[PDB]
């Protein structure tokens, strides 16, 4: 199945400014990424350990 | 705020930012213990800031008050974004002067074509990223039913409302949600969410609050 640690991160249609977590497969780390509050695909953490622990290594 | 303009120092008394550690919401305060926001903005451990303008600068006219309750609509769906606000009480009373003041709720909706003002610390870029110190604002009409359906076909619900210029380059944007819509003195929006900022056929949608004034008004007495 998709890997969804692969996904490009994706900020969504509202208009907050919350910073999240994603695993950015090219660097090999989890980098920080603008979300926008709502309809949050699955390569979004609330933090760097949840990230690494759900991706790290992708 | 794309395609806006720098507002002024406390020229929008009622505007607030929610703070987690740094600026991630807008809000409006209605008196001086409440304030009306987006649902999808309700987070953890919220720090509302009141009297600002350079949001990274102390400037003198602050007021950093902590949420002591974050009431979300009861019928908020994250999903289609229906019911989207949310009611902060503040854990002491803010300090009304003329760089901190409420905005009225309104009596009535607005009509389609009605001028108000919008503002907020978001991006300012349509393509890009760019986030201001200062408070920026934007002058935009409340747009109709009709084409509001028109430019999101079957997302439109009857709490919200488009405003904006459809040809693009002027919008709210991330870093706006839960800010004000206001016409004519009167809180008619919330800004809530678009297909991403200031895109041609692509308005901002907010938040009715028209349709929730009985509820506020309640919800706020109850707490
Ligand atoms: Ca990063
Ligand atoms: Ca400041
Ligand atoms: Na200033």
């Amino acid at each position: 199945r998709p890997d969804f640690c692969l996904e490009p991160p994706y900020t969504g249609p509202s208009k907050a400014r919350i910073i999240r977590y994603f695993y950015n497969a090219k660097a090999g780390l989890c980098q920080t990424f603008v979300y926008g509050g709502s309809r949050a695909k699955r390569n979004n953490f609330k933090s760097a350990e949840d990230c690494m622990r759900t991706c790290g290594g992708a | 705020i794309v395609g806006g303009y720098t507002c002024g120092a406390n020229t929008v008394p009622y505007q607030v930012s929610l703070n987690s550690g740094y600026h991630f919401c807008g809000g409006s305060l209605i008196n001086s213990q409440w304030v009306v926001s987006a649902a999808h903005c309700y987070k953890s451990g919220i720090q509302v800031r009141l009297g600002e303008d350079n949001i990274n600068v102390v400037e003198g006219n602050e007021q950093f008050i902590s949420a002591s309750k974050s009431i979300v609509h009861p019928s908020y769906n994250s999903n289609t974004l229906n019911n989207d606000i949310m009611l902060i009480k503040l854990k002491s009373a803010a300090s009304l002067n003329s760089r901190v003041a409420s905005i009225s709720l309104p009596t009535s909706c607005a009509s389609a074509g009605t001028q108000c003002l919008i503002s907020g610390w978001g991006n300012t870029k349509s393509s890009g990223t760019s986030y201001p110190d200062v408070l920026k604002c934007l002058k935009a009409p409340i747009l109709s039913d009709s084409s509001c359906k028109s430019a999101y076909p079957g997302q439109i619900t009857s709490n919200m409302f488009c405003a904006g210029y459809l040809e693009g380059g002027k919008d709210s944007c991330q870093g706006d949600s839960g800010g004000p819509v206001v016409c004519s003195g009167k809180l008619q929006g919330i800004v809530s969410w678009g297909s991403g900022c200031a895109q041609k056929n692509k308005p901002g949608v907010y938040t009715k609050v028209c349709n929730y004034v009985s509820w506020i008004k309640q919800t706020i007495a109850s707490n």
